């Protein structure tokens, strides 16, 4: 029930391990920190609006901080997010490797030698 | 009650929460649990009067049984093992009585009896205290022994409490009763996929927390407990009544919205472990908790309920008090589906 | 849910209670000090599932 | 306890009816006394003896569901000779609604009831045939 | 008062006609009526409607109707010029199948 | 004169500019998917004595 | 017959009514902690038995 | 028409044939890693699913005041 | 894909940054705009789909599904502006607003790539039909109809959502390109059987399936006029695309699963039918005739064959076409009267010449007049039924006689006779409500010219 809690070498409070830098960090157009930057934009007009004050002009210092903080964010979190499916494949990897005996490859058959039935659709 | 007194009792709370969470040893764990005991039951008592002291008196026997029953466990563990850390349990009987225990320090049905009351009692403030903070502790203890636990009863107690959860969050009309229910279920979702995957716990405990909290606040600034007092915000704040609605919408668990997230997700898993059968009656459960809430939000967004001439003098007054994280919370509980792989960072 | 701030911090707040075999005043040993020693040097390291078997 | 189930189970299908009978009996009397348990427990009973009478009520129309279900079930398991069948367990469960809507006295009830156990007893052999698990061990 | 409740009552419904005896019945404003009267007719029936129905016709033949009468013209005539059989009831080589060796 | 009536009708812009993006990003979208370009059993072919790529 | 009655008796309404039927039942506590602590010491003999005995 | 908004079939083609490489790769990544959690979960030797044990630094290894230990 | 999606979010905040008074107008403009572009996407290869990219994809069942969707926003936005003048201009964005994510999430669900994405904006659909029923409705029974709609709805598609996750973990892919290719048999188990029935009966209860159909008269009648438009239109077009992409990976046992459907659609067909010959609400006979025509369609994908699935996708593009003219149509009259019984309002024809007209042709076109489009879907599906088995053509037979009957009645009814003495207060008809019909109808009579744009894939 917990996977990758118990993995050896892993500092408990990290966030982000120095193995993590080995790999390309997301780019400052990503598309999901475009979404995270929306949804500061969206918290600032929610601001507005429950304050009473006009929704899309009121304060723009006000919403250019929320916008920023929520990319802020962001960042990091998809780079630990990208890191840990990182982690995911290198550790199925090597385990599919020292265990050929479980993963076996067997000789694979054209179709023309595999025998399918057929079903009359009638 | 001094501010100064209410800011060190908070801080107890969270102090003990937080002892709970960063120790080894399970005398440290009972400790934790017992200081936060300690310091909660004054919060819930802050506005004097007899209901918030029945509703205190109600929660402290709850909880210092569960207490009891917790140490007894860790004490047959010791006797059949000299071990002080929590792992795993080396005996059965033991993990049957702590598991027992945390139930009811969660209020899992059929220990479910005590959460409406409680909530009902108190006010609003410290009914989001009880229905967030008071989650992590046993649920932490809970994800560490996750290994150890029998399946049968884990299982049985979260299907219960979320048939029971829908069941009785149909028949309220005051509001803290059907939060109350509401977070039953909740529960009952969130212990269903612990001994399979903790991470989805986490992940359903993080947005469970989130809609709670957006919603206490939104029923705090729409100063509101009842149906029939809700229904009047839209004659004095028609925006809060309409993000009440879609927040309503997202705990419903109904898709675009963020609320769909760990349904989806729990389901998934479950799926993966072999075990079809209880994930469909989960859902076809959850059903019910979504019509209450569409009920509410029919009662107070949908449509407009009549008036009274006084509220023309509140039409001139602005909220003396402003929530500082209301607006993101709001958009936490919506807004958040695309982002569902981010997931992998909370393992 | 667990927070290993002990082990980041390097501070040993509880660990120093958890076992049997681990420094106890003038040296007064447990009842069971050899046994569980032989436990814990057996399973050290080896994850839960395996130290069961 | 489950060993009840087992003592329900380890009995063949179509193969002695009374023993099974006896078995499914003894499953709907732990029933009605654990439901008859709660219900005096959430709601009292005003009296010693009353109580006792709706013990007795509850269990005994449990076990008469139980005992009309299991004998219904093996007896058309073995008449029709088709073991391995969920319409016996269909057949067996429509029975044990109408024994408690005869029970209860009410013809919506025993109707209902008729569908609904026959419908859920069918799919309870359907899982023992497929293997289908509903407290699922953690495989992954 | 034998009232329940101080409800406005329930207006009559007025005629876009009475103000304005040419309206459309867009708009209660008759410049906005008229240009939303003229923004429906031109965009729908003048932009989407001809030219789209045009676009239409005149698509190209991507779901090669014309190019497999071609195809098929060239098969027939090779076929029947050679006195093979105009369509084979298998329609892959049987040399390139391999059946399973025994039947019984 | 242009002030004021830009300053009510400038909203005609979004949706032909959206429309504009979206034919951007549908191009990006497309530069991602190369992997086979000239490359399949059926059309791959012999680049002309000075084109590049088969398709863009 | 069909339409209004029939169709609408089978599933919806079945549905309504049963769901009614158990929010009333789960819901109508009398708020005494007596009864409710004496549940807990049911399922509690439950729990031990027919499933700490069961591993 | 055919110039000026569309383009030829080739490019719908190859294009196609990269999605199809893309997904089928990610099927059979998704049922390979399903496999692996099921032997990490039972055989406890992969990296996954590690559950704590004691730390064999925390034991005292000095004359403990009887020799027997 | 994106060059449709985006200019559609664009309507967005264009609705919500424009003048109180032009919020019609630059939505209307707009959304007429984003339908041509549209239009582009009806060139198809041939062979296989257009993958735009691994996300999004059309097809030539998609391209007609798509078109209807874009089209069918500005009739809406037309219909909508009259019974919502007297609202405040918050009011207005918030209902357009609806609207817009309501086409949104249609046109990806249509174009998703794999069955979970398309499960998620088939489910999101649900939210703003709901709040547009719901907030918008004229009656107190709308609240009840909005239950309806919902829980029906969530009943059947909770477990398709778990049948696809199943599906993905003993697969390893939901892609439907995939999901094709790799494509194996389904055994005759009971494991096998409750997966058939989990991944159907969503599909089911959209169509409507009869019996499982109660939710529809109650909420394409408690709806304002655009909600009924866009909920006859294109969203019980839903359940058949989404049955066309399923039922890949159910062969061979929709051999026998499928005879219980097929009973039910057939005689439930000539139920629905028989139904709207005594009806006295105007709106409840045009819905229950949406599910005497889903009942075909029903049919037709049960069978499994070339013809049928392309007389499916014809008789789902015509019947979104028709429908919504009827249901602006009865709409009309409802903003006259202010009331919804048929025999309140007679011999209309004298009074508006030209709305009889229309009233003429979109009952035409209902009853499946040759060589219209619902004629062509219709006698493609009765053909492949009577392959099927040549005793169907008794059920086909008696539904188009009661089909004809009922079209008439109506048309005889409402526009025939003598008016009645009574209502003054029939005003004669706005350029708007003439256009909205033209707008309904040109398109219906266009495509009879080019059938093989709404037939589909296997054409
Ligand atoms: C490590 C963890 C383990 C923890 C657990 C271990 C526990 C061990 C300790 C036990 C030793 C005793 C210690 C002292 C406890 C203090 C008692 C006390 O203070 O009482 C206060 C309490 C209230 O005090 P009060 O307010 O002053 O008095 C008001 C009147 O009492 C009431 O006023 P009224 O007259 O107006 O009300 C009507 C009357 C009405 O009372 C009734 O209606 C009861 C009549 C039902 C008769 C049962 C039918 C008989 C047949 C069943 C046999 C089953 C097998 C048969 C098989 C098939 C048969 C062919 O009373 C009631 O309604 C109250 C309900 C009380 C019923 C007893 C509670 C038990 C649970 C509820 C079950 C109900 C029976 C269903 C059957 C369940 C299975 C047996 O007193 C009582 O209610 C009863 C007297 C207490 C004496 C007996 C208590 C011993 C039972 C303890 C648990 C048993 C063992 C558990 C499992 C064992 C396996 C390991
Ligand atoms: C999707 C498209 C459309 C589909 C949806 C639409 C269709 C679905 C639903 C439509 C209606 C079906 C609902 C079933 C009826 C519900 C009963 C009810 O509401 O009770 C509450 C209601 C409330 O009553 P209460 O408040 O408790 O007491 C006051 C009573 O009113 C006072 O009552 P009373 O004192 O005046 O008399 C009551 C008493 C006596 O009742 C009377 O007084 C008059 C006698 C009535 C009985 C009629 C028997 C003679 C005619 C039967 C003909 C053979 C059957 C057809 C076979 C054709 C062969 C080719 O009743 C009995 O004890 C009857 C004894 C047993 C006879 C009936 C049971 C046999 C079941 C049939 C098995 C068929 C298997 C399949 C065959 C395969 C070949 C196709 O009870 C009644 O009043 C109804 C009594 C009559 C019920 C029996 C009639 C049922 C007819 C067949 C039902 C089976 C269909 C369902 C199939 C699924 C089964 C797994
Ligand atoms: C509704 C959306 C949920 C919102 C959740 C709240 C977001 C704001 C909270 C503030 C962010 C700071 C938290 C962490 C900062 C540094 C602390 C860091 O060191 O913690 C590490 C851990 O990192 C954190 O866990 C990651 C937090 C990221 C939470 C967001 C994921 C939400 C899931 C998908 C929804 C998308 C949300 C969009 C963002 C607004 C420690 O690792 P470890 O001690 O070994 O693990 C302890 C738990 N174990 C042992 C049981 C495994
Ligand atoms: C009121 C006054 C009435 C009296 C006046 C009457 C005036 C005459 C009216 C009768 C005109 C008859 C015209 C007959 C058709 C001739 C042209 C026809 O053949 O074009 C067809 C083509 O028609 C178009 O395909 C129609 C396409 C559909 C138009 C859609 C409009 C835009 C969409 C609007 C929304 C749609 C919503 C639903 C979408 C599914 C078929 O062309 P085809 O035989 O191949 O051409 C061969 C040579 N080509 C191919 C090179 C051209
Ligand atoms: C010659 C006369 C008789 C025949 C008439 C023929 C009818 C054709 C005209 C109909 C217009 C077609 C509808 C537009 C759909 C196409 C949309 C899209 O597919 O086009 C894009 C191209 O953009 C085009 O410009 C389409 C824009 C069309 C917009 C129509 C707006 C018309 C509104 C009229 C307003 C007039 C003034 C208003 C006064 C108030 C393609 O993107 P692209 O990335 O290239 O793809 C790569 C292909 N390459 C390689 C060939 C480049
Ligand atoms: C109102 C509208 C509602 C929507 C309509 C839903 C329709 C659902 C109906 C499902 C269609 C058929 C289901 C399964 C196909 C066959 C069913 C069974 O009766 O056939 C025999 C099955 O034998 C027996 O009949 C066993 C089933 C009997 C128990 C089921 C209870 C049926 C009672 C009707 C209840 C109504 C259900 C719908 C609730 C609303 C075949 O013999 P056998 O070859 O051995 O079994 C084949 C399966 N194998 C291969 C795995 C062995
Ligand atoms: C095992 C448990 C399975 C859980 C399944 C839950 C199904 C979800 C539907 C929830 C319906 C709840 C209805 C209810 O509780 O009350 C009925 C309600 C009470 O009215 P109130 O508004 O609460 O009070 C007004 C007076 N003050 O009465 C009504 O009129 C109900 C009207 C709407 C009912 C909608 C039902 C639609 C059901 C469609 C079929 C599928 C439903 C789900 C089950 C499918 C079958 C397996
Ligand atoms: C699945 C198991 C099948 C259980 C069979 C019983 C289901 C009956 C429901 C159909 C409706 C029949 C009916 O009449 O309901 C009434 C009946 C009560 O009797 P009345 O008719 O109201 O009394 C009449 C005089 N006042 O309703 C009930 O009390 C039972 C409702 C609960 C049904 C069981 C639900 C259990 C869900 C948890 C499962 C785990
Ligand atoms: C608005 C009304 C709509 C109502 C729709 C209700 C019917 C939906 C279809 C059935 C729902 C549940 C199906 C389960 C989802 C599929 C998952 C699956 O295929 O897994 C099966 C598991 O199959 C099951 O477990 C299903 C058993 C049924 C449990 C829930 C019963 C609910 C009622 C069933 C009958 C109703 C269905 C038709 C009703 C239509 C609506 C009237 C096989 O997996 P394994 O366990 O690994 O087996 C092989 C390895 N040993």
């Amino acid at each position: 029930m917990t996977m990758m809690s118990g993995r050896p070498g892993r500092v408990p409070l990290q966030f982000l391990p120095n193995e993590a830098r080995s790999l390309p960090p997301p780019k400052l157009t990503d598309p999901r920190l475009v979404y995270m930057g929306f949804l500061g934009y969206c918290s600032g007009l929610i601001d507005n609006a429950i304050r009473r004050r006009p929704v899309v002009s009121a304060g723009l210092h006000r919403q250019l901080l929320y916008v920023t903080s929520f990319v802020f964010f962001g960042y990091y979190l998809l780079k630990r997010q990208d890191y840990m499916y990182a982690l995911r494949d290198h550790d199925m990897f090597a385990y599919v490797k020292s265990h050929p005996e479980d993963f076996p490859e067997k000789d694979k058959k054209t179709y023309g030698e595999i025998l399918e039935e057929f079903h009359p659709v009638r | 009650m001094n501010p100064i007194i209410y800011t060190t009792l908070i801080m107890t709370v969270m102090s003990g929460t937080m002892l709970v969470m960063i120790s080894s040893h399970w005398l440290l764990i009972w400790i934790g649990f017992e200081m936060n005991l300690l310091a909660m039951i004054p919060v819930l008592m802050k506005n004097f009067n007899p209901r918030a002291t029945e509703a205190a008196t109600k929660y402290f026997l709850t909880q210092a049984t569960a207490s009891m029953m917790l140490m007894m466990a860790i004490i047959i563990n010791l006797l059949y093992s000299g071990q002080w850390t929590i792992t795993k349990m080396f005996n059965p009987v033991a993990m049957t009585m702590m598991t027992m225990a945390l139930a009811m320090k969660l209020g899992l049905s059929p220990f479910h009896f005590w959460v409406p009351e409680v909530t009902q009692g108190i006010s609003l403030q410290a009914g989001l205290l009880l229905l967030t903070w008071q989650k992590l502790a046993p649920l932490s203890v809970l994800c560490q022994i996750s290994q150890s636990i029998n399946p049968n009863l884990m299982l049985t107690m979260a299907m219960l409490s979320i048939l029971i959860g829908g069941w009785g969050g149909l028949n309220q009309t005051q509001l803290r009763k059907i939060m109350a229910y509401s977070s039953i279920a909740h529960m009952g979702w969130m212990t269903a996929v612990l001994p399979y995957n903790t991470t989805m716990t986490i992940l359903n405990l993080l947005i469970y927390i989130t809609m709670t909290l957006a919603m206490f606040m939104l029923l705090i600034h729409s100063s509101a407990t009842t149906t029939l007092s809700l229904s009047h915000t839209w004659n004095k704040m028609p925006v809060i009544t309409s993000l009440m609605m879609v927040t309503l919408l997202s705990m419903g668990g109904l898709p675009p919205l963020s609320g769909f997230m760990p349904k989806w997700m729990i389901i998934q898993e479950m799926t993966k472990n072999e075990s079809i059968i209880m994930p469909t009656l989960m859902a076809m459960t959850a059903l019910l908790n979504l019509y209450f809430y569409m009920r509410l939000a029919y009662s107070s967004s949908l449509t407009m309920f009549p008036s009274t001439n006084n509220m023309k003098m509140k039409w001139q007054f602005e909220h003396t008090k402003q929530m500082k994280l209301l607006p993101t919370m709001i958009v936490l509980s919506t807004l958040v589906l695309p982002m569902t792989p981010a997931l992998s960072s909370l393992n | 849910p667990f927070f290993d701030v002990q082990k980041r911090l390097g501070l040993d707040l509880d660990r120093w209670m958890t076992i049997q075999s681990a420094e106890q005043p003038h040296k007064i040993p447990g009842r069971c000090h050899a046994f569980e020693k032989e436990w814990i040097e057996c399973a050290h390291g080896i994850g839960g599932i395996r130290a069961e078997k | 306890a489950k060993t009840l189930l087992h003592k329900y189970s380890d009995i063949p299908e179509g193969t002695e009816c009374h023993r099974k009978a006896y078995a499914s009996t003894s499953i709907g009397g732990a029933t009605g006394l654990i439901v008859s348990a709660y219900s005096i427990a959430l709601k009292p009973p005003a009296s010693f003896l009353e109580g006792v009478a709706r013990t007795g009520r509850y269990t005994f129309t449990s076990a008469a569901i139980g005992a009309i279900f299991g004998l219904t079930s093996c007896i058309s398991a073995q008449v029709r000779e088709k073991p391995d069948d969920p319409l016996n367990y269909f057949i067996g469960g429509c029975a044990g609604g109408l024994t408690l809507g005869a029970r209860t006295r009410s013809y919506g009830i025993g109707a209902a009831a008729c569908a609904y156990m026959g419908l859920t007893a069918a799919l309870v052999k359907m899982g023992q045939l497929e293997g289908w698990q509903v407290f699922a061990e953690p495989k992954v | 008062p034998t009232i329940r409740l101080q409800e406005d009552p329930d207006p009559e419904d007025e005629n876009l006609y009475e103000k304005n005896p040419d309206s459309h019945g867009y708009d209660k404003d008759p410049i906005v009526d008229l240009w939303n009267m003229r923004v429906v007719f031109f965009f729908g029936f003048s932009i989407v409607l001809v030219l789209g129905s045009t676009f239409v016709a005149y698509l190209p033949d991507y779901r090669m109707q014309e190019w497999a009468r071609r195809e098929a013209e060239r098969l027939v005539k090779y076929r029947e010029a050679n006195g093979l059989p105009l369509m084979e009831s298998n329609c892959f080589d049987p040399n390139k199948i391999q059946l399973p060796e025994d039947e019984d | 004169n242009v002030l004021q009536i830009v300053r009510d009708h400038w909203v005609h812009i979004l949706v032909p500019v959206g429309f504009v993006f979206g034919c951007y990003l549908d191009r990006r979208s497309d530069e991602k998917l190369t992997a086979f370009r000239n490359k399949s059993l059926l059309f791959k072919r012999e680049l002309r004595p000075n084109e590049e790529v088969t398709w863009k | 017959l069909l339409d209004l009655i029939w169709l609408e008796t089978i599933l919806p309404k079945t549905t309504s009514f049963i769901q009614m039927k158990m929010s009333i039942m789960v819901s109508n506590q009398k708020g005494l902690i007596k009864l409710y602590f004496l549940s807990f010491l049911i399922t509690i003999m439950i729990s031990m038995t027919l499933f700490n005995y069961h591993e | 028409i055919a110039r000026t908004f569309y383009d030829g079939p080739e490019k719908n083609y190859e294009k196609t044939m990269a999605i199809l490489q893309i997904e089928a790769e990610k099927a059979e990544l998704r049922l390979k890693e399903l496999e692996v959690r099921r032997l990490m979960r039972a055989r406890g030797d992969g990296p996954w699913y590690q559950y704590p044990t004691i730390d064999k630094a925390l034991i005292d290894h000095s004359p403990k005041t009887t020799p027997d230990n | 894909m994106l060059k449709i999606i985006i200019p559609t979010t664009m309507l967005l905040p264009m609705t919500w940054m424009s003048k109180h008074n032009m919020i019609w107008i630059n939505a209307t403009v707009h959304s007429l705009l984003i339908s041509l572009i549209s239009l582009s996407l009806l060139n198809q290869l041939g062979e296989n789909s257009l993958n735009f990219s691994l996300t999004f994809f059309s097809d030539s069942l998609s391209a007609p599904l798509l078109v209807l969707t874009t089209w069918l926003l500005p009739l809406m936005l037309m219909a909508s502006q009259s019974h919502l003048s007297k609202e405040t201009t918050t009011r207005k964005k918030l209902y357009i607003t609806m609207l817009i994510l309501l086409q949104l999430f249609l046109i990806m669900t249509f174009t998703a790539t794999e069955l979970i994405l398309f499960y998620i904006l088939f489910e999101a659909t649900l939210v703003p039909t709901l709040i547009i029923i719901t907030r918008w409705g004229n009656q107190t029974e709308r609240l009840n109809a909005g239950l309806y709609f919902l829980f029906y709805t969530l009943a059947g598609s909770l477990p398709l959502l778990v049948a696809l996750v199943y599906i993905q973990n003993t697969t390893g892919s939901l892609n439907f390109l995939i999901i094709h290719y790799w494509s194996h048999p389904l055994s005759n188990s009971w494991s096998n059987i409750f997966m058939w029935l989990a991944c159907i009966m969503a599909f089911m209860v959209k169509m409507p399936l009869y019996g499982l159909h109660l939710w529809l008269p109650k909420a394409h009648v408690e709806a304002p006029i655009a909600g009924s438009m866009v909920l006859a239109a294109v969203l019980l077009k839903l359940g058949g695309y989404g049955m066309m992409r399923i039922t890949t990976i159910l062969n061979p046992l929709t051999n026998y699963m499928a005879y219980p459907f097929l009973m039910l659609s057939m005689w439930g067909m000539i139920m629905t039918s028989s139904i709207c010959l005594r009806q006295t609400d105007l709106k409840s006979l045009i819905a229950y005739s949406s599910v005497s025509h889903m009942a075909l369609v029903i049919v037709a994908i049960m069978i499994q064959t070339p013809w049928s699935f392309m007389g499916a996708t014809a008789l789902m593009i015509a019947h979104g076409l028709t429908s919504s003219m009827l249901f602006c149509l009865a709409n009309t009259n409802y903003e006259r009267v202010h009331s919804r019984t048929m025999i309140l309002a007679r011999g209309l024809q004298t009074l508006l010449p030209l709305m009889a007209t229309w009233w003429l042709v979109a009952s035409l076109t209902n009853l499946a007049l040759p060589p219209s489009i619902n004629l062509i879907g219709e006698l493609f599906i009765i053909t492949a039924s009577f392959s099927w088995s040549n005793i169907t053509i008794i059920l086909m037979g008696m539904n188009m006689m009661i089909t004809a009957l009922y079209s008439l009645y109506m048309l005889i009814t409402t526009q025939r006779g003598k008016y009645t003495h009574h209502i003054n207060n029939i005003k004669p008809s706005f350029t708007r409500e003439n256009a909205l019909m033209a707008l309904h109808i040109l398109p219906l009579l266009l495509l009879t010219l080019n059938p093989k744009m709404i037939l589909g894939p296997l054409y």
